[PDB]
């Protein structure tokens, strides 16, 4: 509201997997209400996707992709959303963060155009999630 | 070469013929009346089946000019 | 569609496809910016040139 | 009275609203716009029209003259900005303070600017419809600066603006960037701790899609002040890292922006960087909305600069007509300059309260050191070897034992450039300085020469763009 | 800059308010 | 003669006797009939406080506003108006050039007595447009100067001075320049440039004839002191002290005669003592002398600098004796001056040597560059943002 | 007078005379540069004030 | 909250009311990390209702950060210190005020000076209002310590005060002295020509003269029974000098071509 | 200290008298 983000950010960092799981869940709803603190502090969220000591990789990844978009890097939001696996579908369902998704078709068009030329390749420089959004579209 | 170049543009651009009066105008301003003869041509070809408003007005001061 | 109104699905529902239209329009919005400044910059050079032409012809 | 007022109010409204609207409709063309929006548009909407002619609350007529927004919530900005006190925080109107609509007269004609109410009102995904409703929004909330009104925009009276925005235009954002500034101010003036962030945060997301520097930039600055005052130090600290601020930004938003950064730097212990940004802020906007802000700039100006190691004169400050805010400040300038440690810190400790609102207060403690440092600097340059007792008497140091230690601390930094002999009780000047050398005067000249380039480029680029535009469109 | 800007600044103030009236003039002038 | 008004005016303004001086001061405006401007004039005059009018009290009891001031004002104005009417009307019937001119010179002289600054410009211009003798034209401007000085605002005089400058050249009368020179000096003492004031005062003393001066005797006493401020010792020694001109000017200087002696002897001790006294006797008396600070600084620099410039060494004990000032005090004053470095000297208190660097090299010329450089640095940038918006 | 530009050393009883003028022409010009610019900017800036 | 005793209520009382038991603490350190899920729920979702709640929640957490200094667990203190940053001011007002808020702040501020995070000392300070209610007796040692240090005083940078609780305060006093002296020693290296054996205590801010000699082998200051460190140090400082061709403000060749280009 | 001139009138008088009696 006018409540500082600082508490949430500190929880992400902590060793215990039960704490981390709470931390993102709360972080996710407030993301629109407060970008400012969280945008520098995006680094912690990203690591949390990477750990395998943490159970909740898809949620962690989903949270970082929104903060990134907020900063105004359309590109970094993409990498993390593809990292999530599932919970890509939720970003799509929202329209004030359908941007990540719409941009994914955008990023795709570039790569596929290079592969397209001699056949109708998607080839090597595209991954599955990016490939998927486009054909669903 | 200046007069020559301007004509060929009008052919390339007639697949969006509206672009041609803008570009041909800039070139006609030049010191050489030579370029102007080509300018006239560029427009003509571009618009030749069906034209624009703009193409006709560009051509019109040159008709009056007394350089032959 | 809009840049507003959340709704469920995207697989083939088609609200997402319309929603992408609103983002397709953002792309032209990115593009409208480059184009206006290119017209203004061309114009800057034309003003200078028209002024040079006038002397030589004269 | 009421019969005369209504007529006067429609005629002024119509002229101003129609012009404002006409520029957005044309579409943003950056070079042309920059002159149009800065001097003309902002000034007529704010100072010239509202304040002069009939009363200073033209707003009850303003709703009926042209559509604000389709729900009756915006139409009832005669109950959300005349509701508080006696006709808002501005002069008493003759116009009716009523719920839903005032009067029932509809002078919305057939004219497009003058806009019929079902016709423009719908908050379209088209960029055109929000854009006219926002133009009308601009004039009401730009009054907020003149009025100094509180909680007549904290409640729905510019929370409403979010609902109008749907898709938004890129063209819209340059003008909307001015409206946003005013949304923050109303809460910030009283120093209310209510949800400034939600509206500003919402505006950030659209502005990034549209690719308009002015709108995204302006939100980062407002946000920075809201948090610092509030004592939510962490948010303010992080935010600065985005950094964007275009030249087509308004003269007031620039001066505000420079000041806020200046505070953040000064506590981190960048006295050097802090001094620079704050000095630029006073200078860059002489403006007229700046006047109100400038007094705030002068408070900070005197304390930062003194910590960095330079002294100014009390004489400089007194001469402008913003003199009234500089007055406690005259005692501080003199204290550092004479070399009077004891007078300077005691005065500042008590003064520290005022600064706390700003969050400048953490600096006040560090300021005790700087007077002794300034003092040592004049003595070191002047002399060769001068005895320890002489320095202690002039600077107004606590004892001769305090005096050796403190003089040493200044020395380490290297700006003083001396050595102090503790067991021999003199200070020696390592300075035997002169610019009589080989290359050294060029170095002095070099800074002046560097700075000139920044002016030259800025000048050249800027000079051609407005006359070529007017020939292009309306040359008057 | 200030010498060329002198003219621009003056044109700016007149032009903005003129902008809706100019549409009727422009049309008329252009028509014939 | 109207210049007498000023002399008297400095005394109630400064502290040296407030109350008694006020009656006398008030009388010269009382005859002229100064009333409309008088209330506005008091406020401006202040730069060491104390109003020359009854509209404020500062340091002591003020003299009252005489009834005579109001009565003379109304009577003089009524007369001037009757006279002028016949002449203006007559002017049309007859030669335009002559009749109006004579009428206008008189009308202007009364307006200047009230002290109406605006009434003085309007009256002046009509006479200039028409035929008028070059000597007679130039004389007129003197009144307009006297009111600006009277008002003693720096702004107002600068406007007058611009007009005066254009006009003197057209007429080409040297007798008239001398009266002009004095007014110009009077303004100069008033600001921070005594340096300029010295030149004007010296030239005029040698050849003057008693018109537009407040008292020759006071004026000669004052002239010598001002020359010192501008002129360092190698110039000062020749011109004032040993020169032919000072005898021709006549002597009324003695407090100042001793003052010049102290710099020449190389015995500074008596210079400083006299400096303190000179501020009390000359400066306060005179209306003109604000930003007193400048006067003090320069005089003190002159003494220090001349000894230091000549000598790269002196021993401390000798240096202290000669200067005649206390040790902490000699150091503190210098400390300000060394920073600028036109002197540029160190003092040892452990080696007992006072050293002078004495740059006449690249150092000297470069330091000035820096100071000027700062002022230029702010202006240029300020100009760039204002225009952009 | 500055007829030889030195300083008299009373501590050893020598007349030490300072180096022959070393001031380059560019350096002397730099002070001059500032006068030309200063006069212009000051005069311009007062009228310029009206814009904002 | 208050909820689930033996790592809520008991934790508080062992530092304060009762007598410290480290043995009991050690196991509660693991337990305390689990409880943070409920505790930090009150800050960063604050509201008017939660204003009473926040105080109660803070007590477990802050005492537990104070205990981490006492266990000699610096990473466990840092994790908990961090959550506590949100409590310094939160919401419109949640009442940051606690009876051990004053004890928590004393150790925090000291930790920051010891580390030589002087910047962090200032940056957190402006955030802190809610320490004015606490008052300065425990606080008075880090704020004063910083000021005197800033000033350059070496006889006012006391560590006499600041041991009035002293359950974890002694730890910061021991290290602060050592870090600050080293900095004072760098100062002296440039500052002063020669030190014998008997003025060294004060000037170095070192403990003994014996020690001044010890560091005189380590930083090669020594030259005879007294040091000559100043000569080398003092001489290096001038850098205002310019060697033929400006390279101080970029090399001359590149700079000279750039002036042309701006036109 | 706004202007040195007021203070200086006393300084020069005072300083000379003391200095003279002692050394000079």
């Amino acid at each position: 509201m006018i409540t500082s983000a600082a508490g949430i950010i500190s929880l992400l960092d902590e060793e215990e997997p039960q704490l981390k799981e709470f931390a993102l869940h709360k972080l996710n709803a407030v993301v629109n209400d407060f970008w400012a603190e969280i945008s520098e502090s995006v680094d912690k969220i990203e690591v949390l996707y990477e750990d395998e000591g943490f159970r909740s990789r898809q949620f962690a990844a989903l949270v970082a992709s929104k903060v990134f978009y907020h900063l105004g890097a359309f590109e970094e939001s993409l990498n993390y959303a593809l990292g999530a696996g599932d919970l890509f579908n939720v970003n799509d369902n929202s329209e004030y963060v359908e941007t990540i998704i719409a941009k994914c078709i955008d990023h795709y068009t570039k790569q596929c155009v290079e592969n397209a030329d001699l056949p109708e390749g998607e080839k090597k420089p595209i991954d599955q999630r990016l490939e998927g959004i486009v054909n669903k579209m | 070469v200046r007069r020559a170049a301007v004509e060929s543009l009008g052919f390339i651009l007639f697949r969006t013929p509206e672009q041609c009066p803008s570009v041909v105008s800039l070139l006609s301003e030049s010191y050489n009346p030579h370029v102007r003869y080509g300018a006239a041509m560029a427009l003509g070809v571009c618009c030749a089946g069906t034209g624009n408003k703009e193409a006709i007005n560009l051509l019109e001061p040159m008709t009056n000019d007394p350089v032959n | 569609m809009a840049l507003d109104g959340p709704e469920q699905m995207e697989l083939e529902e088609g609200k997402a496809g319309s929603g992408l239209r609103q983002y397709y329009l953002s792309k032209i919005e990115e593009l409208q910016l480059i184009v206006n400044d290119k017209s203004q910059n061309l114009r800057r050079l034309q003003a200078q040139r028209n002024e040079l032409n006038a002397k030589v012809r004269l | 009275p009421a019969p005369q007022d209504v007529e006067m109010k429609e005629e002024a409204a119509a002229g101003s609203g129609s012009a404002g609207e006409g520029d957005g409709k044309a579409a943003a063309t950056e070079h042309s716009q920059r002159e149009l929006d800065t001097v003309t548009l902002e000034d007529i909407k704010e100072h010239v029209r509202q304040l002069e002619k009939a009363v200073s609350g033209k707003e009850p007529r303003f709703v009926l003259r042209a559509l604000r927004m389709l729900p009756s919530t915006s139409r009832r900005l005669n109950h959300y900005v005349l509701y508080k006190a006696v006709h808002g925080f501005f002069t008493s109107n003759n116009a009716t303070r009523d719920f839903l609509l005032p009067f029932l007269e509809e002078p919305m004609d057939t004219e497009a600017d003058l806009q019929f109410r079902p016709r423009t009102g719908k908050a379209a995904s088209a960029p055109l419809l929000p854009e006219v409703e926002a133009y009308l929004q601009l004039l009401m909330v730009i009054f907020l600066m003149n009025s100094k009104r509180y909680k007549e925009a904290q409640k729905i009276s510019d929370d409403l603006m979010q609902k109008i925005s749907t898709q938004n235009r890129r063209a819209l954002d340059l003008v909307a960037a001015k409206c946003y500034y005013y949304h923050a101010r109303v809460y910030e003036f009283l120093d209310k701790l209510d949800v400034v962030r939600s509206f500003l945060h919402a505006r950030l997301r659209t502005a990034t899609l549209r690719h308009d520097a002015d709108g995204q930039a302006t939100l980062l600055n407002l946000l920075l002040r809201n948090y610092l005052h509030y004592s939510l130090y962490d948010q303010a600290e992080k935010l600065v890292s985005k950094s964007v601020f275009p030249e087509q930004a308004n003269n007031n938003e620039w001066a505000r922006y420079l000041y806020y950064t200046g505070r953040i730097k000064a506590i981190q212990l960048e006295y050097s960087e802090a001094r620079r940004t704050m000095t630029n802020a006073l200078r860059k906007a002489p403006q007229h909305t700046a006047v109100g802000f400038k007094q705030t700039v002068h408070k900070l100006l005197i304390v930062v600069e003194l910590l960095l190691g330079e002294i100014p004169d009390r004489l400089q400050f007194r001469q402008p007509s913003l003199k009234r805010s500089l007055m406690p400040y005259f005692l501080l300038t003199q204290a550092v300059r004479t070399g009077n440690l004891a007078k300077f810190n005691q005065v500042l400790d008590q003064f520290g309260e005022k600064f706390q609102t700003d969050g400048t207060y953490t600096l006040i403690i560090r300021l005790r050191h700087n007077v002794i440092k300034t003092g040592v600097r004049m003595i070191s340059l002047s002399y060769s070897r001068i005895s320890l007792a002489d320095i202690a008497q002039k600077l107004q140091l606590d004892s001769p034992e305090d005096a050796e230690f403190i003089v040493a601390k200044a020395i380490r930094d290297g700006v003083i450039e001396a050595s102090i002999n503790h067991e021999k009780g003199y200070v020696q000047s390592k300075e035997m300085i002169d610019i009589y050398s080989t290359r050294e005067p060029q170095l002095a000249f070099h800074q002046r020469i560097s700075f000139c380039l920044d002016i030259h480029n800025m000048s050249v680029k800027a000079m051609r763009f407005p006359p070529k535009s007017y020939n292009k469109d309306l040359e008057s | 800059m200030v010498v060329v800007y002198l003219a621009s600044l003056i044109r700016s103030v007149v032009a903005l308010h003129n902008l809706i009236n100019n549409k009727i003039a422009n049309r008329d002038a252009e028509k014939k | 003669m109207p210049l007498e008004n000023l002399e008297e005016e400095g005394l109630p303004k400064n502290p040296d006797l407030r109350i008694a001086q006020l009656r006398f001061l008030l009388s010269l405006p009382e005859h002229r009939g100064d009333t409309a401007v008088r209330e506005e004039l008091m406020a401006a005059v202040r730069e060491n406080n104390m109003a020359p009018y009854y509209e404020a009290l500062c340091k002591s009891l003020d003299w009252q506003m005489d009834m005579d001031l109001l009565s003379k004002m109304k009577k003089a104005n009524e007369e001037e108006l009757k006279r002028l009417d016949e002449e203006l009307e007559d002017a049309e019937k007859n030669l335009g050039e002559s009749e109006i001119r004579d009428a206008m010179m008189a009308k202007a002289e009364y307006l200047c007595q009230i002290g109406d600054k605006e009434g003085a410009l309007t009256a002046f211009r009509k006479t200039y447009d028409k035929t008028v003798a070059l000597g007679h034209r130039l004389d007129i401007v003197f009144y307009l100067l006297r009111i600006g000085l009277f008002y003693m605002d720096n702004d107002l005089i600068t406007r007058n001075t611009e007009k005066a400058k254009s006009l003197i050249e057209e007429g080409g009368d040297w007798d008239r320049r001398n009266r002009l020179k004095v007014y110009q000096g009077l303004y100069c003492v008033a600001i921070r440039d005594f340096k300029q004031a010295a030149e004007l005062f010296l030239d005029t003393v040698s050849t003057f004839t008693s018109y537009e001066l407040m008292d020759y005797k006071t004026f000669v006493t004052y002239t010598v002191y001002v020359s010192m401020i501008a002129l360092e010792r190698p110039d000062l020694r020749e011109k004032v002290i040993k020169g032919a001109e000072i005898l021709e000017v006549l002597h009324s200087l003695p407090a100042v005669r001793q003052y010049l002696f102290s710099l020449y002897e190389c015995r500074y001790s008596v210079f400083f003592q006299s400096l303190a006294v000179v501020e009390q006797e000359m400066k306060k008396d005179w209306l003109f002398a604000p930003h007193y600070r400048y006067y003090v600084r320069e005089m003190r620099i002159h003494a220090y600098s001349q000894l230091l410039e000549s000598y790269r060494s002196l021993t401390l004990g000798y240096m202290a004796e000669a200067f005649g000032v206390g040790v902490e005090f000699i150091d503190q004053e210098l400390s300000r001056f060394i920073a600028a470095g036109r002197l540029h000297c160190k003092i040892d208190k452990v080696n007992e040597i006072v050293e002078t660097n004495r740059p006449d090299s690249k150092n000297w010329q470069y330091q000035e560059t820096i100071k000027k450089g700062d002022l230029l640095l702010n202006r240029v940038q300020k100009l760039s943002r204002v225009i952009n918006m | 007078d500055k007829k030889f530009h030195g300083i008299l050393d009373q501590g050893e009883g020598v007349l030490i005379i300072f180096d022959e003028p070393p001031v380059d022409k560019t350096y002397e010009a730099a002070l001059e540069t500032i006068q030309n610019m200063s006069k212009v900017v000051d005069s311009l800036y007062n009228k310029a004030k009206k814009l904002t | 909250l208050q909820a689930a005793a033996g790592m809520y209520e008991q934790l508080k009382d062992e530092w304060n009311r009762k007598s410290p038991n480290l043995s009991k603490c050690g196991e509660e350190l693991g337990r305390l990390k689990l409880v943070l899920l409920e505790l930090n729920f009150l800050p960063t979702t604050g509201t008017k209702l939660t204003k009473q709640q926040l105080i109660l929640a803070r007590d477990i957490l802050e005492i537990g950060a104070q205990w981490s200094i006492l266990c000699k667990d610096i990473p466990s203190f840092e994790r908990y210190m961090a959550q506590l940053k949100c409590y310094y001011f939160d919401y419109k007002e949640q009442l940051p005020e606690s009876a051990y808020m004053h004890q928590l702040l004393g150790l925090n501020l000291l930790f920051l000076l010891s580390q030589n995070r002087v910047a962090e000392f200032h940056t957190e300070l402006e955030r802190l209002p809610a320490k004015d209610i606490q008052t300065n007796v425990y606080i008075k040692h880090p704020v004063s310590l910083e000021q005197y240090l800033m000033e350059g005083s070496y006889n006012k940078v006391f560590l006499a005060k600041g041991n009035i609780p002293a359950e974890s305060y002694t730890f910061f006093i021991d290290i602060l002295l050592d870090t600050i002296r080293d900095e004072i020693a760098g100062c002296i290296e440039k500052a002063y020509e020669k030190i014998l054996f008997a003025e060294a205590t004060r000037i170095l801010f070192f403990s003994t003269p014996k020690k001044m000699t010890d560091y005189a082998k380590k930083r090669g200051w020594l030259l005879g029974p007294n040091n000559y460190y100043s000569f080398a140090s003092q001489q290096q400082k001038p850098e205002d000098s310019t060697i033929p061709s400006t390279e101080l403000a970029r090399q001359v060749i590149e700079y000279a071509r750039q002036l042309e280009m701006i036109v | 200290n706004v202007e040195d001139d007021f203070s200086n009138q006393l300084r020069a008088e005072l300083e000379k008298h003391g200095y003279k009696m002692e050394t000079s």
